[PDB]
């Protein structure tokens, strides 16, 4: 009976930096879209940690946010022959602020938001969040519509409201054109669970609710009383 | 400062926190170490269970008010013991042989009976903890069993993918909605298939929330008694559900040639210690 | 300033670390503590909560409900295995999508004593004893009952108590046994066969039905942590 | 949902009843053979788990014209785990017995039964 | 049911298995079972005996069949 | 007598990192295989080290792993003309989990698994491993079948289950291509060994069992008393 | 915290541990300074050694019980004490010139005789220290050595390269296989070379196990105590060989024309303390 | 913050170094400890057990198993020279896959006094005296007994006893020698000669066997570490 449970506390099966979003931006004029990269800020994307955040209602834990900016070259011509090392810009944008349009905008000061310049070629760049909601816990389940008359989205689409990371290049880049890709992680501390609930077995399908395709139970066997293999697959 | 502890395997490690905010510090993974029968008399209206059931408490707790430690409204008008704490009696589901399942969405299924839905149609907060009962009658010749569980915060998918849903189709307003044993191929229906409980997890494992059996051979009714839980203390009782029940036979009734087949089902639920708040002069509907 | 030597591990992102790091929200406060009920401390706790196991899983049948309820056919058997599965928590079918094995399969290890409560649905005159027997890895899986006798085993009066448990105990060479097990840190199978026959009276109806529910006794442990090989995605959802 | 007492002997338990009596046999309950009344020269092991388990013999079916059966038990489990491959080897044996005798009821089965252990008949 | 817990009853303190037999158990119904005809009629019974500390004494090396 | 025994322990006699496995993974499109480079966890493929393992029957111990990931440019034309730092990313897989197919699968999150991102021009990526295994000593020898009935594989290849280490580029390389070599270190430390057992006289030719080719004791020499020479090699 | 020590040439250094594991810690690399004869009754049958000889213990260790400190078992049922202890006789080998070695695989040549092979055909586990005691009648014009050792765990590599080796060449039910003074031809079978004992080592380097001489000229007979070896505390005895017996003779026997050429070798083992566990209805064979 | 230095021997991967490291397997308990027998403690304590070393190690001998059994015929020689090797435990054909040679081939210094035991295989009956000598480096070997006896010498009586032992003193310029030795830092030869000539009875066998067993006495040391230039490999084997 001297066999307690280490590995399977709250917190090491929930403090693990699991990857979240993937983005694209490259660095060149003309199609100011791709310049920057924006995304609101969900767990609900990537689906390795969308199902170990939905065992439990509802959550209260700080974060640890990082992020492995990588970069390729474009083809084509024009290239760079020889380049200095380019330096990446990641801001956060709380709710109810102003976002830049494209790059070079006026709105990329940051003197309130907390913004971080990252160089290549070194480690990823870290910041801690603390448990930031309005309400006393994040709920990963809402059962409930938005307005008071039954109108409006209906889900887990109506608490999340955590603003956006917006990324952007601060080179100009004047010969070549090269693209970088943003991958977020999220590993969450000092975690309170509460509420457990089943997995899901069906599989997910959007980001928006618990939209799902009714699924099997489990996979099939051959009889009631199917022990398997009684002798190996050989002969 | 300067703190010396144990690790899981003399040998020790002394980390300090370098921040000012309790946020910064890394994890902490380290621990320190004829017959008598009951008769629940609640309002003006009483049950008769029985001796040797048992009575599932929630998750642990039992339903109590919201002290002054745990609030953040304003004024708080007052809250009636007697006016709004009877068994209610909803309306009586029929058991049949091929009958998939049953539920309901409590906070926004008494808004008609009583005075329960002339409190929360006029204050906007709202907080109330319930003791459902649900109860079949038996007989010795009447084989089949029943699960009823609790579900808290019940998402569930609506039948068209890439849609949401739609109020008439989530909730009834006297009416249990049935759970067909196949798919509904609605529009922007809800999908109602038996073998996923809406909500897309195995209906197996809804056993984990509150949960009792009406098991015909050893157990007439059943009785949860559920807490309030939500995760902001106070929130309108129209525009959101805070749990939601599920019937679902796992065994199906088997009656012979002489006997009974019209075996009902009824829910009597009662709200215990019910609060509001922010009376405005509204009245809803 | 102090001469620092920058060691092998140094400008690198492992995972499952834990280290500091600067805040982004200074002088942050946050929302006062509140008690919701239901604060679970180990993830094991939600595997000492029994969930019905689909033990009837026949290929029709899964898609089916009727892949919980076990048969009982009453009548004159006395030879009819009413069900045997391998106990592996892991990857057998009929234990992988219930709580147990859920959370087991996010655990790489699985060391502990299982046990399964076959609850009987059936009328209340009905009468029966059955016999259930852990086979340990051994030999060859039980086939008669003569042979099931031999294994632990535990005989249900239907009639007298519903609910029997049964408590498959742990006799392994290691201390854990992967949730892959291989035919080496491998599970005994386990059957249950007729020991009277169900007597039931003419006003009931003669079939009844079985369900079985799996929950680890209290000494059970994982021992890793992996990716779940159930659950998959394509590309980024939107 | 009710009290049954489970006799848990080697390592397959039984669920008998709360409210039934229990005959142990001609009042003494089955001990061991010790020192004070032994003849033998030299005495090996005697397993504790290994010979306990509750085995369960093949499942006679009653009908109404039914007569009734009996058994002979030192020779009668001979191949039933190592019980018969013990005394395979050994020349002695010594061994009390826990027999328990079920058959399913139902309240509209009416009917009698009669066992009884009787020693060298 | 029925749990009868027998004990070893024999004159000597030691005898051979294969050549002798202890006891002897003898299920015979006084009254015969009489269902009706909407009713189970495959009513079985099974013996579930145990042998309660087993003592051996004298290994030969003779594996008898 | 004053000549005690300092490096002659069990410690310094295998506290010595030595190479284990030689990788080769390149970075380009087509033929996905070549994209990443998996690999058992053995000891028993460098020879340098699976003789000083296989002087005694049991072992227990913790281990450091270290590897020198370098990289070379692949000859042919689209070269890169500049090229910024590519990073590498070590995975380790447990026994029984999901292994990614290819280079960009859905599978290299690595929430649960601990993978580590290592950039060229520093120093060697390192992590410590402790004693893992079901059983209590590492068996460097099993004189024992799989199977109770005496079939399948024979002799150390049935406890040796330790899963894999996978490796891969997380850069898409856009314009040219790129081979990178992984070299495995294993330095155990905390060593403890049982049951001594007699050096390999014969040479090593399999990684599975103990197969051999009949060797001569030792070198021959010219008689019975040949005593060498008796005066150098000279005249 | 804050350690300071001694190095191997005041001199000292301070290590800290900085790090929350056992297993991330430095290696230590520091050290903190008509005639009498006896009778052995195991069972009931006895030997006669000699009263000079010496009598190899193993390891050093007796062969003891497995204590309730280092079990991992759920149940534990009975072993005995005087059914397996017998010096049980095995087949008597034959002696002659040109005879090359033989061999044995003891957990896997005990299974007919007894309630040995009675006991381990019915539990999954097992556990036994051995007792080998190997004899030789001996004269005084009877030239000759031997060589006896019980290797632990002797992997053998087969004949044929790219091959594993089969159950009926590396084992045998009665008769001891020789060692071929040249090399094997098999495509299954074993490498049976006698200058690399099988498993490719030297064979003069066969002494770190525990060996004992059975030197015609000053011994008549040998015994080794051996101790249950294996990493595992419980395995089964068919899918594993504890140790193996190698008895080479080093010397050739070389007698005279008027003298005796049917010297036989007998091996007379005896399981020590024989437990067992996970009693299942098999009957294996 | 602190202003360090990174001194020279930053980035760098010394192999025999000692370093702490973050894990990889956080909070990971252990299987507990067992007591397996023979836990060794230093290497040396293999170099203590004898190993017969392949004396008679000619062309045609080493292949065979007589490579390891001397000759000593009986008759009237008293000047025939049993065997004679230079006492070179690490490079000498006789000793170099002797369990003390193949530890001390991984150590580069060796420092102590070997002990070569040579046990007699013979009749009982028989009867005989040799002189085993180990003559230090100074000029030639011995060629006859006189030249012989002069250096050190035990007077080994086959009938009297049996694995008569000699412990090779340790007479040397410098504390260590290097295993592959030079003509500097080299050792003496060693040889054995008939002293009375071995005498057998009718009827016993006149020709009779001695074997050679060698293990370090307890004074044995090594200095240094290195590759073994036995055992060598081609490519990454599968
Ligand atoms: C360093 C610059 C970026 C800073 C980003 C701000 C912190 C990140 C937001 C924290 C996310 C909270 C955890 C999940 C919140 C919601 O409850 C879930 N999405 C539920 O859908
Ligand atoms: C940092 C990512 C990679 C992590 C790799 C996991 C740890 C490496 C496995 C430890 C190897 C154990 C030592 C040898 C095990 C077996 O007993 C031998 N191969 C015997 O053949």
């Amino acid at each position: 009976n001297y066999h307690s449970r280490t590995e399977s506390s709250i917190e090491n099966f929930l403090c693990r930096a699991a990857c979240v979003y993937i983005a694209t931006y490259k660095s060149a004029g003309g199609t100011p879209t791709e310049r920057y990269a924006s995304w609101r800020i969900n767990t609900r994307q990537m689906v390795q940690l969308r199902r170990k955040f939905e065992l439990f209602t509802y959550l209260r834990f700080d974060m640890e946010i990082t992020f492995v900016i990588t970069s390729t070259q474009d083809p084509g011509t024009q290239l760079a022959q020889d380049m200095p090392v380019l330096t990446h810009q990641i801001m956060y944008i709380p709710p109810g602020g102003p976002v830049p349009n494209s790059a070079t905008d006026f709105a990329w000061q940051s003197s309130t938001n907390p913004s971080i310049f990252w160089t290549e070629g070194c480690a990823p760049a870290r910041m801690s969040v603390p448990f930031i909601s309005i309400g006393n816990a994040y709920s990963n389940f809402y059962d409930g519509w938005s307005h008071f008359t039954q109108e409006g989205v209906y889900g887990f689409n109506s608490l999340n409201n955590m603003g956006h990371i917006y990324v952007r290049h601060v080179n100009e880049q004047s010969l070549g054109v090269s693209t970088s890709t943003l991958r977020v992680y999220f590993k969450p501390k000092h975690v309170r669970a509460w509420v457990p609930r089943p997995p899901r077995l069906s599989p997910y399908v959007k980001s928006s609710n618990v939209n799902f395709k009714p699924t099997a139970v489990t996979t099939e066997r051959k009889d009631i009383n199917d022990v398997g293999t009684l002798r190996p697959v050989g002969y | 400062g300067a703190q010396v502890s144990t690790q899981k395997t003399t040998i020790h490690y002394t980390n300090i926190n370098y921040y000012k905010d309790a946020a910064s510090n890394s994890a902490n993974r380290q621990d320190f170490t004829s017959d008598r029968v009951r008769s629940i008399t609640l309002g003006n209206s009483t049950i008769t269970t029985q001796e040797c059931a048992n009575v599932v408490v929630g998750y642990g707790v039992w339903p109590s008010y919201l002290q002054d430690n745990e609030a953040t409204a304003e004024d708080q008008p007052t809250q009636p013991d007697v006016a709004t704490c009877r068994f209610y009696t909803l309306d009586s589901i029929q058991w049949q042989k091929e009958s998939d399942g049953w539920w309901w969405k409590f906070p926004e299924a008494l808004k008609n009976m009583g005075l329960f839905g002339q409190n929360m149609e006029y204050h906007y907060l709202g907080r109330s903890g319930y003791t459902i009962h649900v109860q079949c009658n038996a007989s010795k010749f009447h084989q089949g069993c029943l699960l009823v569980v609790c579900v808290p915060e019940a998402e569930m998918g609506c039948s068209d993918v890439e849609r949401e849903v739609v109020a008439a189709s989530l909730s009834s307003e006297d009416t249990a909605k049935s759970f067909s044993r196949t798919e509904s191929n609605g529009q922007h229906t809800v999908q109602t298939v038996v073998y996923n409980a809406g909500m897309g997890v195995g209906v197996g494992n809804l056993t984990i929330f509150p949960h009792q059996w009406i098991n015909l051979r050893t157990n007439n009714s059943a009785t949860i008694v559920m807490p309030y839980i939500n995760s902001v203390p106070m929130d309108n009782m129209f525009r959101h559900y805070n749990f939601t029940l599920m019937i679902i036979p796992f065994a199906k009734l088997e009656y012979t040639e002489q006997a009974s087949n019209y075996v009902p089902i009824t829910v009597t639920v009662a709200p215990m210690c019910a609060e509001y708040n922010g009376l405005r002069l509204a009245s809803h509907q | 300033g102090l001469p620092t030597m920058l060691t092998p591990g140094s400008n690198q992102f492992l995972t499952s670390d834990d280290f500091q790091s600067p805040s982004a929200m200074p002088q942050f406060d946050v929302t006062p503590e509140m008690k919701i009920p239901g604060e679970v401390h180990n993830l094991m706790e939600i595997a000492e909560v029994d969930s019905v196991v689909p033990v009837n899983n026949t290929k029709e049948n899964i898609n089916s409900m009727e892949a919980y309820r076990i048969p009982v056919t009453g009548g004159d058997q006395l030879h009819t295995q009413v069900f045997g599965f391998q106990m592996q928590p892991g990857l057998n079918s009929v234990f992988k999508r219930t709580l147990l094995g859920e959370i087991l399969n996010y655990y790489a290890h699985w060391s502990g004593s299982v046990k399964l409560t076959f609850v009987f649905c059936g009328s209340a005159m009905a009468t029966g004893k059955f016999l259930l027997a852990y086979s340990p890895p051994g030999a060859s899986p039980p086939q008669n009952r003569k042979q099931a006798m031999l294994g632990t085993h535990v005989i249900w009066d239907v009639g007298l108590q519903s609910s029997c448990v049964l408590c498959i105990p742990w006799i392994s060479q290691t201390h854990y046994r992967l949730v892959q097990q291989d035919e080496y840190t491998s599970a005994g199978y386990v059957t249950c066969w007729y020991q009277t026959g169900l007597i039931v009276p003419p006003g009931a109806p003669p079939s009844c039905t079985i369900l079985c529910f799996a929950s680890a006794c209290n000494d059970f442990s994982v021992r890793n942590l992996r990716d779940t090989p159930f659950i998959e995605q394509t590309q980024l959802l939107q």
